[PDB]
RNA sequence: UCCAACGGGGCCUUUCCUUUUUACUUUGAAAAAAUUAGAGUGUUCAAAGCAGGCGGCUCGAAUAUAUUAGCAUGGAAUAAUAGAAUAGGAUGAUUAAUAGGGACGGUCGGGGGCAUCAGUAUUCAAUUGUCAGAGGUGAAAUUCUUGGAUUUAUUGAAGACUAACUACUGCGAAAGCAUUUGCCAAGGACGUUUUCAUUAAUCAAGAACGAAAGUUAGGGGAUCGAAGAUGAUCAGAUACCGUCGUAGUCUUAACCAUAAACUAUGCCGACUAGGGAUCGGGUGGUGUUUUUUUAAUGA
RNA sequence: GGAUAGUGGCCUACCAUGGUUUCAACGGGUAACGGGGAAUAAGGGUUCGAUUCCGGAGAGGGAGCCUGAGAAACGGCUACCA
């Protein structure tokens, strides 16, 4: 039974980069989803995807550009202190700045890199790169 | 091999098979289309 | 090559009803005049029950496994 | 999926199995157990004590021959018969019938060599340095 | 995704994405409440009514045409039902089946088939229990 | 007097009646000294020890460190938790998941249980015609036979079993399931603009069925047949065969719970190639076989 | 109610039948005093900690006491075992 949307969105996004297809299909859609999603845009990993709301959990294109390497979520959704962020960026990244580790804290899914700006944590929800 | 070499010969000849009679079924209706491009008492008993 | 967010109208149509962008239903309801009375009916395209007219008790459709079969010398029109 | 579980809620169940799983090591259980020595020479012990039965190769032509150096001594822990390595023949004149000897770990099968013979180490009777006290 | 069952099908009603009462329809929905209770009062349970105003008076969907379920209409009225539909009918199942063993002890499938759907019955029956629907002391059988 | 911004005060968006907390994370106290990291200092150097110098000098350990539990504090996400939520004129919330359950419609199946019908075949028995062999093997001998064997024809009885049709087809959780008809309940898939609304997945504990053989007590006992007896012991491709045949094979009520009980391969969910054959359901087109106000519906 | 410096099944009398437990009670093993700490390790971890400081407990093994503010003391007392 379905656990994770997130989980089975970005690995249908995995596959469609791996197969070369410039756009992909992602149904159930979440929040969650969304905000990764617009993460992975602003890091430009993504392109333009739209939102199709159907009156059910929902549905997602989106184009993509070939630029993605990785992207993937860390299940269970571990507990982060600011101090052990660094850690995980040491075992989900292949290089230092090589990549991005997003985490959900209490001011919203963001990288880690505006994580330490902001100087806040919380739990963590997956790697692009 | 084995026996699945002969299960597969059997399914081979089966599609050589339904080739042959589908290409019968379209020259007949291609015959049909040039054919229909080109006593008393008989009469009473046509609709029989 | 395809748009996934834009499909062709006909690519649709062939598909599953569930397997569309926004799945929907693919039956409709009719208009349906009773032969003895001549009153209109509402029937369900796929009705599962006699749909048997109001005033005359005469019987308009008949179920089937799929589609309901309208019943002979009744006329229809959809609605 | 690998086969264990990974909710966030899961850690009495992975401890539980590490436990049972940990007992599956023949390193752990001899550890846990303290039956590690058993396949020690010595049973647990680093030097064993002896007795020196016979000088078996004493009667060998070549000198300092494998044979030559080989001497029985009975373990006197438990009684069992073993063959130990002087250092050489001379060493071999120190060394006589009925006396403590001293053995650590080291002709095939001959697994030990003397190393004090009466309380007196051989190295220091062989360089002259100590006289065996009788 | 069957559960008791290998099959993996998928047949459904599709729900039109308008939530809105169709434009050919020009009935009153107080009309339609009437008709309710009507059925209900000659004893039919709730999917048995959708089916019938669906089929012969147009009613796409109670809720869309009225603003309230079906089950919450005949409430709304005194017409309520003693336990929930679906319950009702395995129980039903179950008795026949129990008859049907009475009678044809040999029959071993008849003995599964009474324990899948018992087993059924206790995880339904342990849901309304927890929503409150049904009372707390309530056992099958 | 008007328009565009920037700013203030009052109202309105209620006719009447019924009827947030936790988890997590940030920050701060706390967590003895010694020990650890760190700053200064020519113990002659070093390992160490150590806090004060000049006559106000803006000189000097500036210090830090601890997973969990308790205390105080800032938090918008995530995950649980709540509502007189979008209520009714008997009564509060949102979807209706290409999750699940239930319902309805016409089907489909060698799925199951209880009856029922047929089919030759085997054995046996009655009658019937004829006469020397029949059987079996690589070759023979027990054996049957002039009271007629084997073979022929007309029948009858018993107990099994459903050939050909039979296919890389069908059903069932698996083991398994092939004659007709009827009854009893069950079921997958499909159709649905019907219904419930998270009711689910995996599963220690705990439960049902489980080929063949086998155990207990009745019934039946045709065919085959472990065991046992007996004929022959000559010839290596036909080298273990022939006759009688106990238990068994069948069934009723309980035990036994094992198979190479196989994808030699845990389950649930998502995604990642092309092709056309087949089974079941459904949709559309078309023209052949069809056929007609009895009805009913096919290929 | 008694006893205690005092709460309290701490003990007594009378009442109920409770209390813990697959979120592992109870029982067993421990070459089990606990901690600050020590070693190793890149990190997670693993091991050691009788031993300079803190806390507990003991004075050959059980039991009971006098004095005193304070001890169930042992370089105080009394009995039993060795
Ligand atoms: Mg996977
Ligand atoms: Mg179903
Ligand atoms: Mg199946
Ligand atoms: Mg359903
Ligand atoms: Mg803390
Ligand atoms: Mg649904
Ligand atoms: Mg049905
Ligand atoms: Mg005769
Ligand atoms: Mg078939
Ligand atoms: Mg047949
Ligand atoms: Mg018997
Ligand atoms: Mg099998
Ligand atoms: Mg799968
Ligand atoms: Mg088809
Ligand atoms: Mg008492
Ligand atoms: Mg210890
Ligand atoms: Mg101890
Ligand atoms: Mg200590
Ligand atoms: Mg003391
Ligand atoms: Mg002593
Ligand atoms: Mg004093
Ligand atoms: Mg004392
Ligand atoms: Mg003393
Ligand atoms: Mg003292
Ligand atoms: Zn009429």
């Amino acid at each position: 039974t379905r656990s994770s949307v997130l989980a089975d969105a970005l690995n249908a996004i995995n596959n469609a980069e791996k197969t070369g297809k410039r756009q992909v299909l992602i149904r159930p859609s979440s929040k969650v989803i969304i905000k990764f999603l617009q993460v992975m845009q602003k890091h430009g990993y993504i392109g333009e995807f739209e939102y199709i709301d159907d009156h059910r959990s929902g549905k997602i294109v989106v184009q993509l550009n070939g630029r993605l390497n990785k992207c993937g979520v860390i299940s269970p959704r571990f507990n982060v202190k600011i101090g052990d962020i660094e850690k995980w960026t040491a075992n989900l990244l292949p290089a230092r700045q090589f990549g991005y580790v997003i985490l959900t804290t209490s001011a919203g899914i963001m990288d880690h890199e505006e994580a330490r700006r902001k100087h806040v944590s919380g739990k963590i929800l997956g790697f692009v790169y | 091999s084995g026996l699945r070499s002969f299960l597969r010969k059997k399914t081979q000849n089966v599609i050589d098979e339904r080739k042959l009679r589908v290409q019968k079924q379209l020259d007949k209706e291609k015959n049909i289309r040039k054919r229909n491009h080109q006593d008393v008492i008989e009469e009473a008993l046509s609709r029989f | 090559v395809q748009d996934l967010l834009h499909p062709t109208a006909a690519s649709e149509a062939r598909k599953h009803k569930l397997k569309t962008l926004v799945q929907g239903p693919r039956s409709y309801f009719l208009d349906v005049k009773c032969p003895g009375c001549l009153n209109i009916t509402t029937v369900f395209s796929h009705a599962q029950t006699a749909v048997t007219c109001e005033s005359c008790s005469t019987i308009l459709c008949t179920p089937t496994g799929g589609k309901a079969k309208l019943s002979e010398g009744t006329s229809f029109r959809r609605k | 999926g690998k086969g264990k579980p990974r909710g966030l809620n899961s850690a009495r169940k992975l401890r539980v199995h590490r436990r049972n799983n940990r007992w599956a090591e023949n390193n752990y259980k001899k550890r846990l157990l303290g039956t590690a020595f058993k396949s020690s020479p010595f049973g647990g012990s680093s030097h064993a004590k002896g007795i020196v039965l016979e000088k078996l190769g004493i009667e060998s032509k070549q000198p300092n021959s494998a044979i030559r150096k080989c001497v029985r001594v009975q373990l006197i822990k438990n009684g069992k018969k073993v063959t130990a390595f002087v250092p050489n023949d001379g060493c071999l004149n120190f060394v006589d019938e009925n006396d403590e000897v001293l053995l650590a770990g080291f002709i095939p099968g001959v697994r030990f060599k003397v190393v004090k013979v009466s309380g007196v180490s051989l190295l220091a009777l062989w360089k002259e340095k100590k006289e065996k006290p009788r | 995704g069957r559960m008791h069952s290998a099959g993996k099908g998928i047949s459904s009603s599709a729900i039109p994405y308008s939530r809105n009462a169709p434009a050919w329809f020009k009935l009153s929905s107080e009309s339609v409440i009437e008709q309710i209770v009507k059925y209900a009062r000659k004893g039919l349970t709730p999917s048995q009514i959708g089916v019938l105003l669906r089929d012969a008076h147009g009613v796409t969907q109670a809720r869309v045409i009225t603003g309230n379920k079906i089950m919450r209409i005949l409430k709304s009225n005194g017409l309520a039902p003693e336990i929930p539909e679906d319950l009702y009918y395995l129980i039903k199942k179950a008795v026949s089946v129990r008859k049907h063993l009475e009678r044809n002890r040999k029959d071993k499938d008849a003995k599964f088939r009474l324990i899948l759907i018992e087993s059924r019955i206790h995880r339904l029956a342990r849901y309304y229990r927890t929503v409150a629907v049904l009372p707390p002391n309530w056992k099958y059988e």
